[PDB]
């Protein structure tokens, strides 16, 4: 499995989501490696999540079944402060990640017997209460969560630019490519890339 | 100078102190509007020496014929 | 590497392995290889028979209707503009009685394709239960009350099934476009067949 | 504004500045036909020195009562001034000094290092050239790992 | 009789324990350190939730008001007599009378007695068992029963008795599916 | 030519190729955006 | 129970120490001749503070005053009554008696004699017992002070008051409406 057959594979990948992608050799000392493997996997589950609220809204508006903003024009609404809601939020997740942070430092770190059942499993995948159903001889749920969330991390860097460049919704983007899709391009707009 | 001999001077990089302006204005000169300390009215620091010296000081700094606390800039 | 002496769509060609003629229906049709890990076959083959027992079901609910509201007898209606408002409950809860009705059985299904004895007895009337099969998508007892006992019925089974999930794709398909009630496509098809294929009406 | 000065949108003087500049141009331009190669020199400049007055004006810098656009150089009216450009430095001046670093090592084991020097592996160099764009973050894992320092 | 037809119950849960039908999926009581804790606290909320119940059932019934509508006067109002007090009365002495007995309740058990069964339910002998399971499972269907009377008036409906009384009227029309779907 | 390459990869050689090369570079992003004091 | 959960409390702070959690990542503590001094320090800071808070609770509690505008008379007030003298005359006999009974420390945690009359600290097996409670109450406190001395300096309001105004519009009024951060 190669990203570009034929171009030979760093040494530093013999195969343990790897297609042989690291050209730059970020990841060629295994300390760095094992850091940047939970940075794509939680880049991938916040990702996935955050476009499923993106695309499944969007999608359902143009279809009628919800009259929801677009995802620029969601932030702006009366309840509470947001001030409030970032604090209440980066506490929140602050104390949950220091939980995460410690299990990369430590792995089993969050079992003390002192609340902690929450141990671990394999180093970024903790399952046991963050798997309700349980799933565990078929572990191909492992890739497509990574492959699956590479997918949804563009989408999102083409969400930010496609409307910077057009300034409408991606649902949108989407129908006025379908309607002529040679005229309405890339390549017919503000900027070349 | 380059900007200056080519006619735009417009162009130079001229950054200004704002480091320097805003201790002349926590020492009372409120040219530069930055209202802290010795130009805010609403702060324990003026109100406690209001009626000490500061009225000779602020007079003096914001003199501008005078060389106290010149004013500054690129 | 591929059966030799069996069912084949392309007469001649071969059959990958893993479509060994164990499965009902199994003629060794695969070209993206799909079937490939014997985990995911086993899916797939009740995938199959349930999305084959629900259009088979479904298309019989949709012509019938119409092949009798035309004899003339007392409700017919169009099958998709049939379910816009017209019911002694509102659209809400039909549906929340359905999912809760179904919640139930499916998981009860789906707990005996898990372990293949988990669910054949009644558990409030525990005397009461279905006999061991051991068969996941083929229960029987009850399932079987006049009792057909084959291979033969297996295979009649997906075979009308795959016939009928299409039926219900060109239902979907023909609506669409077409804007009538799928015997009435075939109604206007029989009038003039030649002048009204699709690439006609495209 | 910041230190009492206007902004270069509103200011007279620097308005005045746009007007001086302008008004020595079109002296000069009388001295040749519009047909003429000169002109269209002498009326591109004048374009193009209108044009760059009116792109401060968009950028919202601040002008004092000298007339010229002062810069503005910690905090949020004024970031794009310094605080961006601050980075691009500090990057580019680390990838080439970083990408010097891993040419200097990666030649100091080969018996004699100061001929690669004079006669550069060019191939070696424009190799490290590229992988010296993701260069915090390996010259970060580095200080960690603990292999940054003698 | 365990939680899911099929289904084996773990290795942690002994069925000598007060109505274990083998539900630990997410295998939160796997240590048993951990177990003993979750056994006392079931039965805690298990107990409150009753009484939570059974009283905010008898406001609406019996006693005159709403247990969603009662705290309003935040004069208190008890079967209609004016209660004494007020806000800050209540806090001081509702703090250190729940503080003191709950901060002795620490310094382990789920089944005390003595001063809590002056009667003698529980006892010699077999008796004592088939109560613990009475127990938790009135428990358990009372900590059920208030999340329902949350649920139902937390974002929509109206009163636990009234909500009863509208689905009674129209069954196929006033249920769950009016704000839970949608 | 193992030999004109060597000397193409001479320290004063690759220099100048160099600085045409980051000169130009600065001179045509000066021509298409002409006077930048930001970005 | 250490403070951050897997970490390795260091080698200086042996929990045989009142309320050590292991937290000195700044490794002040690492001489043991610069930690006795903080083991010290720490229980003063401690024990003044605690009253510093019960005091100036006390204060705005049940009367119409407040610590920050105490001072205000430089005739001093204790519980509505009148007093005895100024400014030169507190400083004075309250230099005096702070320097005499601070200076005569030839430093201690738990000088008992005078200090328990009534006798706890006795029984060896529970007096550590209070020890870890004397710092957690001691550190607690002067958490809470500063956390009176913050909110004083981003408002006016006062302790009490502000937890008042908190309770009223507890998502409006809180300390995203100040300036920390911004
Ligand atoms: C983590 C990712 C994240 C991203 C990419 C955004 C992105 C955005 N937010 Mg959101 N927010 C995010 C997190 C959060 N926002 C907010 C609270 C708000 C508010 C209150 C507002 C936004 C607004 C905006 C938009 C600013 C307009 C712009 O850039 O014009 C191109 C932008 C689309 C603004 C908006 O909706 O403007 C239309 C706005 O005022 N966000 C919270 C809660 C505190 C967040 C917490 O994580
Ligand atoms: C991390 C992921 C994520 C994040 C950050 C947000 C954030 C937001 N969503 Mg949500 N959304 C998400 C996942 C996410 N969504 C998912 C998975 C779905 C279901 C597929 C939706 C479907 C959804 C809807 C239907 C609506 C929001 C709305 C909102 C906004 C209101 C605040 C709130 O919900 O409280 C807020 C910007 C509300 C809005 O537009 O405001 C709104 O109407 N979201
Ligand atoms: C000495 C004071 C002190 C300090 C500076 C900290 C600091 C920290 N503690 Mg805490 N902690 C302390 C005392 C302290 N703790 C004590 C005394 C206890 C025992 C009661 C704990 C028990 C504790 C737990 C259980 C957890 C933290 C966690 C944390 C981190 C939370 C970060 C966050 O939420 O954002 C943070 C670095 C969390 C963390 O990051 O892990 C966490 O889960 N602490
Ligand atoms: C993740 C995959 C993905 C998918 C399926 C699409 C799909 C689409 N994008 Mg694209 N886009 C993506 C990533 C993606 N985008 C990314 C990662 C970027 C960042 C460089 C962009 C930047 C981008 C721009 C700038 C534009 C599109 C546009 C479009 C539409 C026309 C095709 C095109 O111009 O490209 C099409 C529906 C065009 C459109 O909306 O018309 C358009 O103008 N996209
Ligand atoms: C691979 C190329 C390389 C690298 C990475 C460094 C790195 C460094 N040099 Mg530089 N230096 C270089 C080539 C390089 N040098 C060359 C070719 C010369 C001769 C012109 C110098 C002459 C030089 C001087 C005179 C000084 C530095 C200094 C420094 C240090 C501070 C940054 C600075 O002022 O520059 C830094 C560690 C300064 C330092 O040591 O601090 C310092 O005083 N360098
Ligand atoms: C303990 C058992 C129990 C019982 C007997 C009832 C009974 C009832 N509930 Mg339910 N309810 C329960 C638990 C229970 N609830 C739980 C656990 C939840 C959480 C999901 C809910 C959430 C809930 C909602 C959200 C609503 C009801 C409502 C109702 C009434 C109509 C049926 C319906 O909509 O559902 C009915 C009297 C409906 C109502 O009041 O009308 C209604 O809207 N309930
Ligand atoms: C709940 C708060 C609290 C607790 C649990 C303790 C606990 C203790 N203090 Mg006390 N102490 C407190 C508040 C507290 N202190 C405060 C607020 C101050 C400041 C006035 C002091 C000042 C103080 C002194 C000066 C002495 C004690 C002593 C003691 C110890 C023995 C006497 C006793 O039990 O009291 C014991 C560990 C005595 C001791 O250790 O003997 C002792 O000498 N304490
Ligand atoms: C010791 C525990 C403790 C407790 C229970 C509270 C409780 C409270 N504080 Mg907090 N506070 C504390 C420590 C504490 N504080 C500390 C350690 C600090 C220093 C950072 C502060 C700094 C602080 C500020 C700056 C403010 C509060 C305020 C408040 C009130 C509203 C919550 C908020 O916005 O914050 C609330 C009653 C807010 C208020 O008065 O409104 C407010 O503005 N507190
Ligand atoms: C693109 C991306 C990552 C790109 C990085 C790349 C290419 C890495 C590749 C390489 O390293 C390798 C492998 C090897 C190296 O040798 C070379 C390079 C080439 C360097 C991440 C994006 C990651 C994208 C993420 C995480 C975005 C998540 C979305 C969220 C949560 C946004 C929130 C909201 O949208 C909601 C949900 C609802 C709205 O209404 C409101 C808001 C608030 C706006
Ligand atoms: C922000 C800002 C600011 C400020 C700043 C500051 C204040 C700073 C400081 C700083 C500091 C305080 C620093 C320190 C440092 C230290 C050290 C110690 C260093 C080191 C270094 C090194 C080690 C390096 C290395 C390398 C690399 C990485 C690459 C290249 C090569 C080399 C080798 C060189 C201002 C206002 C101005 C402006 C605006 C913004």
């Amino acid at each position: 499995q190669s990203w570009l057959p034929g171009s030979q594979i760093p040494a530093h990948l013999d195969t343990p989501g790897n297609f042989g992608f690291d050209p730059l050799g970020l990841g060629k000392d295994p300390v760095a490696l094992r850091w940047y493997q939970q940075a794509e996997l939680i880049h991938c589950r916040t990702a996935m999540a955050g476009v499923a609220g993106i695309l499944i809204p969007g999608l359902l508006t143009k279809a009628g079944a919800l009259n929801v903003p677009e995802w620029y024009d969601a932030g702006k609404n009366s309840f509470a402060p947001w001030g409030s809601l970032l604090a209440v939020q980066l506490f929140l997740c602050g104390f949950v990640e220091a939980k995460r942070w410690q299990d990369i430092r430590k792995p089993g770190s969050q079992g003390e017997p002192g609340a902690s059942l929450k141990g671990t499993s394999e180093l970024g995948y903790p399952g046991g209460p963050f798997d309700p159903l349980g799933l565990s001889k078929w572990a191909d749920w492992k890739l497509k969560e990574v492959k699956n969330g590479r997918l949804a991390m563009l989408a999102f860097l083409g969400f930010v630019a496609q409307k910077y460049a057009t300034g409408a919704g991606p649902v949108d983007n989407l129908a006025a490519h379908l309607k002529d899709p040679w005229h309405v391009n890339y390549a017919t707009n503000g900027v070349s890339l | 100078d380059v900007m200056q001999a080519f006619g735009t001077p417009e162009k130079q990089i001229l950054i200004e102190p704002v480091f320097a302006q805003w201790i002349q204005a926590a020492h009372g000169k409120a040219l530069y509007g930055f209202d802290f300390l010795l130009s805010s009215k609403t702060s324990a620091a003026f109100a406690n020496g209001q009626s000490l010296w500061l009225p000779g000081w602020l007079d003096a700094i914001n003199n501008n014929q005078n060389s106290l606390f010149l004013t500054i800039g690129p | 590497k591929r059966d030799a002496a069996l069912p084949s769509w392309m007469p001649g060609a071969d059959l990958p392995g893993y479509l060994n003629g164990t499965l009902p229906g199994d003629f060794g049709f695969d070209p993206l290889y799909l079937g490939q890990d014997p985990v995911k076959l086993k899916w797939y083959a009740q995938a199959e028979l349930m999305n084959a027992r629900f259009a088979m079901l479904a298309v019989a609910g949709i012509l019938v209707p119409e092949l009798l509201s035309n004899i003339g007898f007392g409700a017919g209606v169009a099958w998709y503009d049939a379910g816009k408002f017209e019911y002694f409950a509102p659209a809400s809860s039909l549906f929340g009685v359905q999912m809760l009705l179904f919640a139930w059985v499916e998981i009860r299904r789906y707990q005996d394709f898990v372990k293949p004895g988990s669910a054949n007895q009644d558990p409030i009337f525990t005397n009461n239960k279905l006999p061991d099969g051991n068969e996941p998508g083929y229960p029987g007892g009850i399932f079987d009350p006049f009792g057909w006992s084959i291979k033969s019925l297996k295979l009649k089974e997906i075979k009308n099934g795959r016939l009928a999930m299409l039926a219900f794709a060109g239902f979907i398909g023909q609506a669409y476009t077409t804007g009538t009630t799928p015997l009435k496509n075939l109604s206007t098809h029989l009038a003039d067949p030649w002048s009204t294929t699709v690439w006609q009406n495209d | 504004d910041i230190a009492g000065l206007t902004p270069c949108s509103e200011s007279k003087a620097y308005a005045k500045l746009e007007k001086k500049e302008l008004k020595t141009l079109e002296k000069r331009l009388k001295q040749y036909e519009a047909d003429s190669a000169p002109a269209v020199a002498l009326k591109a400049t004048m374009e193009r020195t209108k044009a760059r007055f009116a792109n401060y004006a968009k950028a919202g810098l601040l002008c004092g009562n000298d007339g010229l656009p002062h810069l503005i150089a910690d905090p949020y009216g004024h970031a794009g001034e310094v605080f961006i450009p601050t980075f691009g430095f500090l990057y580019v001046a680390g990838y080439i000094g970083y990408v010097g670093r891993q040419y200097l090592i990666a030649v100091k084991g080969e018996a004699k290092p100061t001929d690669k020097e004079i006669i550069i592996d060019v191939p070696l160099a424009t190799k490290l050239a590229w992988q010296g764009a993701g260069w915090p973050l390996a010259a970060v894992q580095e200080l960690q790992r603990g292999t940054l320092l003698e | 009789g365990n939680w899911l037809p099929g289904s084996d119950a773990p290795a942690w849960l002994p069925d000598d324990l007060p109505g274990n039908y083998g539900f630990d999926p997410l295998s939160l009581g796997k240590e048993p350190a951990s177990l003993k804790r979750f056994t006392e606290s079931e039965v805690i909320h298990g107990r409150w939730a009753m009484l939570g119940v059974a009283g905010s059932l008898a406001v609406e019934l019996l006693g005159y008001g709403n247990w969603y509508d009662a705290p309003l006067w935040a004069k208190a109002t008890w079967f209609g007599i004016e209660v004494p007090f007020d806000l800050n009365a209540l806090l001081a002495f509702e703090f250190v009378a729940m503080a003191a007995a709950e901060g002795q309740r620490g310094d382990g058990v789920v089944y005390p007695g003595g001063a809590f069964d002056p009667l003698g339910f529980a006892k010699d002998s077999s008796k004592s068992g088939e109560l613990k399971l009475k127990e938790i499972k009135n428990g358990r269907l009372a900590m059920v029963a208030f999340l329902g009377f949350v649920a139902q008036h937390a974002a929509t409906g109206k009163g636990p008795i009234a909500a009863l009384g509208e689905h009674l009227a129209n069954p196929w029309g006033a249920n769950f599916a009016t704000n839970g779907i949608s | 030519m193992k030999d004109f390459t060597t000397y193409l990869s001479t320290a004063p050689v690759i220099a100048t190729i160099w600085f045409t090369f980051t000169a130009g570079l600065l001179i045509e992003i000066n021509r298409y955006f002409p006077d930048p004091l930001v970005f």
